[PDB]
């Protein structure tokens, strides 16, 4: 979902057309769809960068873990996720929303984790140091909207 | 439901991959639109009582359905009749809004074909008034905003034929 679905499935659960409240909504969401799409290429050009600059961060502030017990794919399936949640934060900032995120990353978080037996504070640590990466790559006002997305996914890790 | 944004996504997800040249700008081409879609919406809003009026005029009265024995005879039924055409005019509008037909397969269309023939609801009245709601709001919004606005509509009398 997104923004714009979340503003229609509103006016639909009470049986009626858009509000003039939903409507501004609306209006000042999509006036801001250029910024966001230089935001979500930012992301997408400097996933590599962004990915092991954060690694490299990380695994010295948290030398046990189990993508720095020698073990390549565990190393490697860690990275990959690094990049999905790039990947999820960029859909979010398209959509206005943590709706896509929510959806294809939050929800279950911990279930899997926790299956996969990676401990969570670890997961959210990460996560710092993926977000300062991200953040540097861009502007003051840029940084807000990508601030909270990566809050989002270390909220519901705790 | 999904919109032009949602789908983009998805798409996108599914193999594993960033917003492409494409699907970015087709998103820059959606929100350059918002503007005309809210214009409509707000416009289809103030008249949506009005439309249905001038639709049912023109498709629907003085023809066999409303005579005794049709399926538009009993006030209750000439009332759920104009009550489902309350519905397809505002999910069209939110269609267009989202700029996505996903809303009508899930919400008009699930099992639409199924219940009326079980009713008796004739089909082909039914897509007529549907090509009639069509004009009526062109009439109101202009053929710019009215093809827009078409292709709802066009979605919702296709889904009926099948
Ligand atoms: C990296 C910061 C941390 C870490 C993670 C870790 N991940 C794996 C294995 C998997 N991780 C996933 C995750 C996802 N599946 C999804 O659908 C999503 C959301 C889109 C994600 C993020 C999956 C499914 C796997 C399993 C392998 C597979 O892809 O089929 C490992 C390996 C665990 C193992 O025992 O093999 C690890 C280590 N590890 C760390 O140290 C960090 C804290
Ligand atoms: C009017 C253009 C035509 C017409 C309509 C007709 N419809 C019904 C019965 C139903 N209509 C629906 C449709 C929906 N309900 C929903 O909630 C949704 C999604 C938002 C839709 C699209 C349903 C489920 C019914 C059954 C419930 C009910 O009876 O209210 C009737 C009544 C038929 C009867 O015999 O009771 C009628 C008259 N009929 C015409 O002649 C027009 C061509
Ligand atoms: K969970
Ligand atoms: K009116």
């Amino acid at each position: 979902g997104s923004i714009v679905t979340e503003l229609i499935l509103n006016a639909d659960s009470e049986s009626r057309y858009p509000a003039p409240k939903e409507i501004q909504v609306y209006q000042n969401f999509v006036k801001t769809g250029e910024q966001r799409i230089r935001i979500a290429k930012i992301l997408a050009e400097n996933e590599q960068r962004i990915v092991q600059n954060g690694s490299a961060r990380f695994w010295e502030r948290v030398p046990n873990t189990p993508s720095n017990s020698g073990n390549e794919r565990k190393t490697a399936s860690c990275q990959r996720d690094q990049g999905w949640y790039i990947r999820l934060i960029a859909y979010s900032v398209l959509a206005g929303s943590e709706k896509p995120l929510e959806e294809i990353g939050t929800i279950g978080i911990k279930e899997m984790y926790n299956n996969l037996e990676i401990p969570l504070r670890n997961i959210v640590e990460c996560m710092r140091c993926l977000k300062e990466e991200a953040l540097s790559l861009m502007s003051e006002e840029d940084a807000l909207e990508v601030s909270a997305y990566f809050d989002y996914v270390m909220r519901s890790l705790s | 439901m999904q919109d032009a944004i949602t789908a983009l996504i998805n798409s996108s997800d599914v193999q594993g991959r960033y917003l492409d040249p494409s699907s970015l700008d087709k998103l820059q081409n959606y929100f350059q639109s918002g503007d005309m879609r809210a214009k409509t919406a707000i416009a289809v809003s103030a008249n949506a009582k009005n439309i249905v009026t001038k639709t049912v005029a023109k498709s629907l009265l003085y023809t066999d359905i409303t005579a005794p024995g049709g399926n538009m005879y009993t006030c209750r039924r000439y009332a759920a009749c104009v009550r489902d055409l309350d519905y397809f005019l505002r999910y069209a509008t939110y269609a267009m809004l989202a700029g996505d037909t996903s809303i009508l397969d899930e919400r008009i269309l699930n099992g639409l074909r199924e219940t009326y023939n079980s009713l008796g609801v004739p089909i082909g009245a039914t897509i007529r008034s549907v090509q009639a709601m069509k004009e009526v709001v062109t009439s109101l919004v202009g053929a710019d905003a009215g093809r827009e606005m078409g292709v709802y509509f066009d979605h919702i009398a296709a889904g009926l034929s099948l």
